[PDB]
RNA sequence: CGGUCCGGCCGGGAACUCAAAGGAGACUGCCAGUGAUAAACUGGAGGAAGGUGGGGAUGACGUCAAGUCAUCAUGGCCCUUACGACCAGGGCUACACACGUGCUACAAUGGCGCAUACAAAGAGAAGCGACCUCGCGAGAGCAAGCGGACCUCAUAAAGUGCGUCGUAGUCCGGAUUGGAGUCUGCAACUCGACUCCAUGAAGUCGGAAUCGCUAGUAAUCGUGGAUCAGAAUGCCACGGUG
């Protein structure tokens, strides 16, 4: 779904871990009841795309960022298009 | 039976009568009667004056009635005087807190005609 | 109404707000930091907040403190 | 004492590569508290079937995940040496520890 | 469009599953990409290798992959080479070690995917579509095949209006669950469009 | 009803009386699927009625219900550009059901307090036929016996 | 010994124990009245002992899980009547005409894609 | 049954509930009636289940050049130091209105207060988060268990018992606004959700017209999930009463 807008998410997913979880960790304990030296919620001036909440979640195969699913990493279309061909283990049309 | 504000309410349970005040919802009205040795539901039919003024002063504490309306209209006017967005909203007869205006803004907008 | 434990403003803007003291004021300051909570240390400035198309001039007043800069920079040109 | 949880998406495959183990126990070792079924976890997913619009559409799928318990009582070097390397049947998660 | 996928409908019964491993929520996805990534590389390298259907199981931190091809010799190569080169890449794709078998295709005109793919290489090759379907169906009932139908559609022969032209022969009950039905798709990228091919083959009872 | 005719399911009797009719009545009055409360409302009204007539209990209902009870009604025809609405003879099984529904639906439109009170006051009102319900009789009997030339 | 008889109804499962003693009831370790023997099924629990005299003849201890009031109730009803084969299958024939023998196969209808709930169809536009 | 700290909690027990694999069972088959002595239908017997038992999945050749070039793919066409590309702020959240779909109400078949009885189905390690502590509160601090019939998300709500209200724009209804807060997130002005205090519109049953549902349904009461850092009256699913 538009190459550029796709690479963007890869750069974001990368940043997410180059910095965040890492040096970003310093805000959990840093900025909560540990009382104040203000340089705390200040150093939060790193890339920007460096953040999990900034990633989207795109159909791993196409890129379509809607109709997505966590189990499979795909969006309803290609998910079904594969489900109907084995492809997705254990998955078949259910009823009850 | 005015008390604190010029309002003269009664003929129902106390907790509920107290709510006529422009400044007491169930909660305040609880902390009131429960701060006097008065009961939840004792009418005024039994409440002697000298048992009422111990209340009048308990309510004298927090801003109500006139002084309240004043305070509030004031805060609003402050908004307007600044020229922010909540202000421009109060001044422009539209919903302050973000509600859609494309439709259903009738309370802050007034019945429709055009 | 929000932030809880410590108000927020952008750094670049803060610098623009300190530098503009010991070197006197001047023409409008330009930020896009509609995100920042106004500090007393801003009063009597001219900070100009971007509103989409342009930066409107806003005169930091006695008590425009606990608010954001974005509040005074209307964006939708209704009517 | 020796407990093994089994899981997979094929039922008439799990209980088979299960009976492999039970028999491979009450042949060499002994005891074993039978093949206890356990509850199946069915995670369903429902998705729109038309690429554009039509929400009444939709296809409903499920993934049944069946379990078995096992539980062998007499850890005989012979039976404990029987389980290992005689395991096969891929597409079946087995767990022995806690 | 009002037809249920004749393959995926059967899954519960009478039909396998081209991916048969097991994984938990945690890496089910990361595995799915791998899976439908190696078929991606694989149906690319072995397109002229008449590949009918790749299969995958993940035997504990490892992957197997059985390639169903109709011209295995060409895929195996000289003393193992053609499968050798594959070992590598596939292993450096999945993230694990990888065996890799090569199931032979007994009589390929019974394989929907290979029928279709044929009928496709045909259109690309520039043959009369009518002829292609015809031959396919014929020399398909030639050797068993209780039934069969091919349907190729869209800019047939090269018109500005789109057609569908199907060709049923024999017996084909999509409505019966217990019936053996092989069905597939193959796109033709024609020098002016993209003709869609679908084929159904009916092999029998229980 | 276009092809597959039927009859009608039947219900357990009145949990506290044993009658089919009354249970039918409680259903008629029930709402939001509230049986527990519905019956509580029915018995209380039949109780206040019970004493307030002194006239037994079982037939305090029967009598007042014999007043609403209809004999004929009207089925619209709309035959040829005309509504030609013909009178019909109501069956001895629906009759009672309708009377019940006019009673319940009538008290419903009363301006009293409890639905129980409203009920009882309609019930006893019919015991001396002058209610809304009885008027519905003095309405459906008007409509027919007029269109009665359409026999 | 004992005379068992499961019996169930809509998500509910109720196991009944029958011993000759008295007209008391040991439902989930409490009185018949201590549970729901007066509510929206006051005596659907007593029912199985209508034309099969009781009062103080036989005693019964019952457990039940799942469902709600009247569902557990009816469940038990059934379970009793089934454990009540004890005397003979001679009474479990006019107990039939009572209907207490039939498992009420009625279940919650499932919700279905496209509908507001089971049958209920999302109101659609004029024309 | 035996031990008992009244807990299925310890032995144990393998009966039962239940769990999930494999089976049986229902077919107009039998009895009778109607029917051309047929098909079927009706009623009855037995039976957990009678006449496709209930619900699903399954959607023929075809119709509308219906919908989707923006999921993807692709013939053709077009820009290619710009129709491509990075960034910041805004807009997709506008408001004289009109229409569709819904939620919440107008109330004593109820509102409120206290006590209290019964589900089902599902979710969970960059996760679900006890307990204890602090706050009236949303929450926060410290912290066990659980990759899950073990632990947690949960403490069902209708209901039932008593007390209150006595048909009032109310003790209904909760919009709207003021003030102060919580949390997630680099960030809640545009534009989050929730909480505490106060605030109390319209609304007292809705014209013409019109929609849904034939049984565990309609009506009604709560529960869970997907997408998701964080926005559900929507959507998908679950059972209560009926
Ligand atoms: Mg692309
Ligand atoms: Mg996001
Ligand atoms: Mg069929
Ligand atoms: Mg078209
Ligand atoms: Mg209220
Ligand atoms: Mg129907």
């Amino acid at each position: 779904a538009k190459q550029s807008m796709k690479a963007r998410e890869v750069k974001r997913v990368a940043l997410a871990d180059k910095y965040f979880a890492k040096r970003a960790e310093l805000k959990a304990i840093i900025s909560d009841v540990n009382a104040r030296w203000n340089a705390v919620l200040k150093l939060q001036t790193l890339p920007r795309d460096s953040s999990p909440s900034r990633q989207r979640n795109r159909c791993r195969q196409t890129g379509r960022p809607h109709g997505f699913l966590r189990k499979f990493g795909l969006s309803r279309i290609k998910v079904r298009e594969a489900a109907m061909r084995g492809e997705i283990p254990g998955l078949k049309k259910a009823s009850w | 039976a005015r008390i604190a504000g010029i309002n003269i309410p009664d003929h129902k349970h106390a907790v509920i009568a107290l709510t006529s005040i422009y400044g007491v919802g169930k909660t305040r009205s609880k902390a009131i009667l429960a701060a006097a040795g008065i009961a939840e539901d004792v009418k005024i039919s039994e409440l002697s004056e000298g048992q009422i003024d111990t209340l009048r002063d308990e309510v004298a504490k927090f801003v109500v009635e006139g002084d309240l309306r004043r305070e509030i209209s004031m805060s609003i006017k402050r908004l307007m005087d600044l020229g922010c967005y909540r202000g421009l909203r109060h001044r422009r007869g539209l919903p302050v807190r973000g509600q859609r205006t494309k439709t259903n803004a009738r309370t802050r907008k007034g019945p429709r005609k055009p | 109404r929000s932030l809880k434990k410590g108000p927020f403003i952008d750094l670049h803007l803060l610098k623009k707000v300190e530098k503009a003291v010991e070197s006197g004021d001047k023409k409008p300051l330009r930020t896009w930091s509609r995100r920042s909570t106004i500090f007393p240390n801003m009063i009597g400035l001219t900070i100009a907040v971007h509103n989409g198309r342009q930066h409107v001039p806003v005169f930091v007043t006695d008590e425009m403190v606990g608010h954001k800069l974005g509040e005074f920079a209307p964006t939708r040109t209704y009517r | 004492r020796i407990r093994i949880r089994l899981k997979a998406f094929d039922h008439r495959l799990i209980d088979q590569a299960t009976a492999e183990i039970v028999e491979t126990a009450k042949r060499t070792g002994a005891q074993v508290r039978g093949p206890i079924p356990l509850p199946t976890r069915k995670e369903r997913f429902t998705v729109l079937i038309s690429p554009h619009v039509n929400k009444d559409a939709r296809d409903q799928y499920e993934i049944r995940t069946h379990l078995r318990l096992v539980d062998i009582v007499e850890p005989t070097e012979k039976t404990v040496d029987a389980l290992m390397r005689l395991d096969l049947a891929a597409g079946v998660d087995v767990q022995i520890s806690l | 469009g009002q037809k249920v996928h004749p393959n995926g409908i059967r899954l519960g019964i009478v039909k396998p599953w081209n991916s048969t491993w097991f994984a938990n929520t945690k890496e089910f996805a990361d595995n799915l990409d791998s899976d439908f990534k190696v078929r991606q590389y694989l149906t690319k390298e072995l397109a002229k290798a008449s590949v009918s259907r790749i299969v995958i199981e993940r035997p504990a931190k490892s992957i197997r992959v059985t390639i169903h091809t109709a011209r295995p010799g060409i895929v195996i190569g000289k003393k193992g080479e053609d499968v050798e080169k594959l070992r590598k890449v596939v292993a450096d794709i999945a993230g694990v070690p990888a065996q890799i078998n090569i199931a032979e295709v007994r009589k390929p005109e019974l394989d929907a995917k290979l029928v279709a793919d044929s009928i496709t290489s045909q259109l690309e090759r520039r043959v009369m579509f009518r002829r292609a379907m015809k031959r396919a169906v014929q020399n398909a009932m030639r050797l068993g095949a209780k039934g069969i139908k091919v349907e190729v559609s869209g800019r047939l022969g090269g018109a500005e209006i789109a057609r569908t032209e199907w060709y049923r022969e024999g017996r084909v009950p999509l409505h019966t669950l217990r019936a053996d039905i092989d069905y597939n798709t193959s796109e033709a990228h024609t020098t002016y469009g993209v003709i869609g091919v679908k084929v159904w083959i009916f092999k029998g009872e229980i | 009803p276009r092809r597959r005719v039927i009859g009608q399911r039947k219900i357990l009797p009145d949990p506290k009386f044993g009658s089919e009719l009354l249970a039918k009545f409680v259903n008629i009055l029930m709402v939001d699927g509230k049986k527990s409360t519905a019956e509580s409302i029915v018995y209380s009204a039949l109780e206040t009625l019970a004493q307030r007539s002194g006239k037994s209990e079982l037939e305090a209902f029967e009598v007042a219900l014999e007043n609403v009870r209809p004999t004929v009604e009207v089925k619209s025809r709309r035959v040829g550009g005309s509504t030609y609405q013909v009178p019909v003879e109501v069956r001895p099984v629906r009759r009672n059901a309708l009377a019940m529904r006019w009673i319940v639906e009538a008290a419903r439109k009363r301006g009293d307090k409890s639905m129980a009170l409203r009920l009882a006051n309609e019930l006893s009102d019919a015991a001396e036929n002058k209610g809304t319900a009885v008027k519905k009789r003095e309405d459906v009997h008007r409509m027919a016996e007029a269109n009665k030339a359409f026999a | 010994n004992q005379y068992y008889g499961t019996g169930r109804r809509k998500s509910s499962a109720a196991r009944v124990f029958i011993k000759p003693g008295n007209g008391k009831i040991v439902i989930n370790q409490r009185s018949l009245e201590q549970y729901f023997g007066r509510e929206t099924a006051r005596m659907v629990v007593r029912q199985p002992l209508e034309l099969v005299d009781m009062v103080e003849k036989l005693d019964l201890y019952i457990t039940v899980k799942g469902g709600g009031i009247s569902g557990q109730a009816g469940a038990i009803r059934h379970g009793i009547t089934r454990a009540l084969m004890e005397y003979d299958e001679s009474l479990r024939s006019e107990l039939r005409k009572a209907g207490f023998v039939t498992r009420d196969a009625r279940q919650v209808e499932r919700k279905k894609v496209g509908l507001r709930k089971a049958r209920r169809r999302p109101q659609f536009s004029k024309r």
